């Protein structure tokens, strides 16, 4: 996130860092529940990658952090990798996310929910600052 | 759902 | 460029597709929403992770964040997976699986 | 455009 701002640790308790097997971190994704993960499709996740829970600091250790085992990608089946359309994949854990304070999952919406132009929402990640 | 214990300050 | 150890928030608007058009032209797809152009902008590394929304009281997933400009220009809006376009599924999938 |  360019012009952004650290989060308070832990307050966005659904975030997880997608972690390849050399511990990179190169995309996001959000817990729904103790098993399932959402990310972007276009993310490549395979089932040897690492979804970090708990994190804040990915340069201190000092933090309770969960690596949970990938058990299988569920790509979405509508997604159009030329169009970058319906881009999202679901992540089932071999290892249940343990929820806590820090750890947690986000709300979904209804299909039929409305959120109109003009509303704030909000964004995180470990993305780059500075381009 | 959507409620963290610890409340996120913007 | 710089990538960030803590992790990131930023507050940011979301944009009407038809005026996300004006910036993307025909990229704009009806299972995308857009959100930014007002000082911030997602960027490479944050892709997968949530934009939310309050309903309610409690923050909802209305994004998956997707793509957008090359250089994370924060005049411009990012792009985002809509994940109303996309609930069914996701409830399909954990249903059978 | 760029993924993200």
């Amino acid at each position: 996130i360019v012009n952004g701002e650290e989060a308070v640790p832990g307050s966005w308790p659904w975030q997880v860092s997608l972690q390849d097997k050399t511990g990179f971190h190169f995309c996001g994704g959000s817990l729904i529940n103790e098993n399932w993960v959402v990310t972007a499709a276009h993310c490549g996740v395979t089932t040897s990658d690492v979804v970090v829970a708990g994190e804040f600091d990915q340069g201190s250790s000092s933090e309770k952090i969960q690596k949970l085992k990938i058990a299988k990608v569920f790509k979405n089946s509508k997604y159009n990798s030329l169009t970058i359309n319906n881009d999202i994949t679901l992540l089932k854990l071999s290892t249940a996310a343990s929820f806590s304070q820090t750890v947690s999952a986000v709300c979904l919406p209804s299909a039929s929910d409305d959120f109109a132009a003009g509303t704030t929402c909000v964004t995180t990640g470990w993305g780059l600052t500075r381009y | 759902c959507g409620v963290p214990a610890i409340q996120p300050v913007l | 460029a710089n990538t960030p150890d803590r992790l990131q928030q930023a507050s940011l608007p979301l944009l009407s597709n038809t005026n996300c058009k004006k910036y993307w032209g025909t990229k704009i797809k009806d299972a995308m929403i857009c959100a930014g152009a007002s000082g911030v902008s997602s960027c490479m590394g944050d892709s997968g992770g949530p934009l939310v929304c309050k309903k309610n009281g409690a923050w909802t997933l209305v994004g998956i964040v997707s793509w957008g400009s090359s250089t994370c220009s924060t005049s411009t809006p990012g792009v985002y997976a809509r994940v109303t376009a996309l609930v069914n599924w996701v409830q399909q999938t954990l249903a059978a699986n | 455009s760029w993924p993200w």
